[PDB]
């Protein structure tokens, strides 16, 4: 695709340090500060049960595929303005492709 | 007759554009060296550094403060209350080699302003003019606050820095950044989830979490929550004290008010002890990396 | 044979406030029933409905248009080109029972104006006075355009609606809203990502995306992009004709010019066939829900 594919082992270290404090990747998992990321690939933005999302994340309604997710993780408040996702941003392409490779295998 | 007058003197020949270049260098390295401290990055240690070099100030005799840049000297460097900060110094030294003209105090304080702005925080007006002083003027160890204390201590300590209730509660909100490290202070864990993005999370966590007083691995007592967050006894004292509690609530409910108050209080913290002349330029508001298209 | 005069007659004793109340009811139901069509809402179907009832007009004999509100009857209700519009009617009928004094034509056209404004589009002046006409004034099927067509067809079709090149390119911009559904028209997919908000995205996508002619599951051909967007052959014809192309380029660059031209052309579309007495009140510009606090 337009995005490559990296190491799922690095993306595991990138998730446990930059995403786990808010997210969880297993089935029927907890909704901490952020939603359960299981099955997020092939689903629309703001469709996971039992969580209160912001009106900006719902009204954007984009199918989460590996390409538009890379645009999200680089700057969250730019692609979807008004979202409560307090994240700085993955500025490196290598850090993005490694994380998506892990998220493709952990959330499916 | 009077205390120490620390008069600001702009570095030989420098203006806004020169300092924007130092900000840009610090901001870029903050983006580049993102692997530090389990990917939290150097942002939090830079604001802690800016605070610790400023926090040595004593309003009664005008000793300490950011002016002299005395952190570069042994005594203040090896202060155990400064453990962890050597990483902030190591970050800033190649930037000092790139810009040898900037004083130590200006660089240390600019590092903090840069870190807050780059972590999506409020714009913090900054003034230049701090001048390096000899080894004499190096403040004695023990001027920084102890974390194992109460509200009365916090209030009385901050009086030495000319900070009122609103200013201390505002300043403490920087604890939304980074974490406590057992090896450094004897305390362990983050105050929040958004470790490297400046928000009002500190106040939200103080109020919305169920806190329990437990002993850590260094045998120190801290307040821990089920979400994996922590609060130092001095942080938790902000909700034990009724006057501090109302301000904590105000900031938890209004991030804009927190930003405005923090900006003023942080600028004051970094400027404490410095007398700025009237021919001296107006405070600089630096453009972020994002505003420059990066 | 000789042309039909359709004189606007204001609903007895009704003024601005009465119609603002109908606008508010539509607007609130639009916010409430946000579940519909994968969270796109009923907004797009309401503007499609306002266009479909108005697009039946024939200038040569003054038959059809928004005046009579004749969509409610069986013949125009079951027109294939009207597939999917039943949802728009289902949406508007409880609002009609809530305000039984409003004519069908007035409600249908107001639904369109309301939808555009509530989705952050331009203010569209709207005039009341459409009067309900019987079952035989009901226009014959096949008066709406075919999507499969080229620029020459689009131009000639819109001539029947007294629309010039600027008016048709402006009107087609409503395709920034919603999507094509295979079960309805035999075409599938959205024209843009911002489906529930009125923008100039239709023109930006038409010019900036890499389009490829492809067959769909209903065996019709449409233009598709790698980003998942589509264009009907009639839409793509706007970049094949040189006159329409210049106007597409103009709107892609200037959203404010598109907003101004769309408001004029949409109002004209909704008013086609109606003779307004100098009597008659000035057009109403309704306040949005946001403008009323709510
Ligand atoms: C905590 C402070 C966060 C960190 C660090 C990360 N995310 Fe998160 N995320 C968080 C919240 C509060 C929300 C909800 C936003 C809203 O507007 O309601 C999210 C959301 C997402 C989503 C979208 C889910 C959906 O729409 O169904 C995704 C795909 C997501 N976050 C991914 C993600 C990744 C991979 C991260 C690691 C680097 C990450 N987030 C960190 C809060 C926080
Ligand atoms: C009372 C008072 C007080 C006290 C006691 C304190 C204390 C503290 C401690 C203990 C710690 C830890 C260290 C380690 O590493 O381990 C910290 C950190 C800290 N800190 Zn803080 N503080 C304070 C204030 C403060 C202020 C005022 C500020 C600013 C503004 C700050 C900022 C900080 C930061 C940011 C940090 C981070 C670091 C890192 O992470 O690295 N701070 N601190
Ligand atoms: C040429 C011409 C033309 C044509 C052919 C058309 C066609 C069409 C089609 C095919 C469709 C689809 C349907 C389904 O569902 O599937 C549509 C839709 C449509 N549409 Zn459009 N159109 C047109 C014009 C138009 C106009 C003029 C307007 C207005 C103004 C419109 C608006 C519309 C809308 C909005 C829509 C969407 C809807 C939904 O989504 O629901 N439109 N459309």
């Amino acid at each position: 695709t337009e995005f490559k594919a990296g190491s799922a082992k690095k993306g595991a270290t990138l998730f446990k340090t930059r995403c786990l404090q808010c997210h969880t990747v297993e089935k029927g998992g907890p909704h901490k500060v952020g939603p359960n990321l299981h099955g997020i690939f092939g689903r629309h933005s703001g469709q996971a049960e039992g969580y209160s999302y912001t009106d900006a994340n719902i009204k954007k309604n984009v199918l989460w595929d590996e390409n538009n997710m890379s645009e999200y993780l680089t700057n969250p408040k730019k692609y979807i303005p008004g979202t409560k996702m307090a994240f700085g941003g993955l500025k490196k392409e290598k850090d993005r492709n490694d994380l998506i490779t892990y998220l493709k295998k952990a959330s499916e | 007759t009077t205390p120490l007058v620390h008069v600001a003197s702009v570095e030989k020949g420098r203006s806004y554009e020169d300092f924007q270049k130092v900000y840009n260098a610090i901001a870029l390295k903050l983006r580049e060296d993102d692997e530090y401290d389990n990917y939290i990055g150097y942002g939090p240690v830079l604001v802690r550094l800016a605070w610790h070099i400023s926090g040595t100030w004593d309003k009664h005799d005008n000793t300490g403060g950011s002016y002299g840049g005395t952190y570069r000297f042994k005594k203040e460097f090896n202060d155990p209350s400064n453990a962890g900060l050597q990483n902030g110094f190591k970050f800033l030294e190649p930037i000092h080699k790139e810009f040898p003209w900037i004083s130590s105090g200006d660089l240390f304080s600019l590092g903090g302003v840069t870190a807050v702005q780059e972590m999506q925080g409020p714009k913090i007006p900054w003034r230049c003019g701090r001048v390096d002083t000899p080894e004499d003027t190096t403040p004695d160890n023990g001027r920084l606050p102890d974390a194992d204390k109460d509200a009365g201590y916090v209030r009385t300590f901050f009086q030495r820095l000319n900070m009122n209730d609103r200013e201390v509660v505002a300043l403490m909100g920087a604890h939304a950044l980074g974490k406590t490290h057992l090896k450094n202070s004897g305390y362990e864990g983050p105050w929040g989830a958004a470790n490297n993005v400046f928000t009002n999370e500190f106040y939200l966590n103080l109020l919305n979490e169920d806190w329990k007083l437990e002993k850590n691995d260094a045998n120190n007592e801290q307040w821990d929550s089920k979400s994996g967050y922590m609060m130092l006894p001095t942080d938790y004292s902000l909700i034990q004290d009724p006057k501090y509690l109302s301000i904590v609530k105000e900031y938890a409910n209004d991030q804009d008010k927190f930003f405005k108050d923090f900006s003023k209080a942080f600028e004051k913290l970094l400027e404490n002890g410095i007398t700025f002349p009237k021919d001296a330029p107006s405070p600089f508001i630096f453009k972020t990396l994002e505003e420059q298209g990066l």
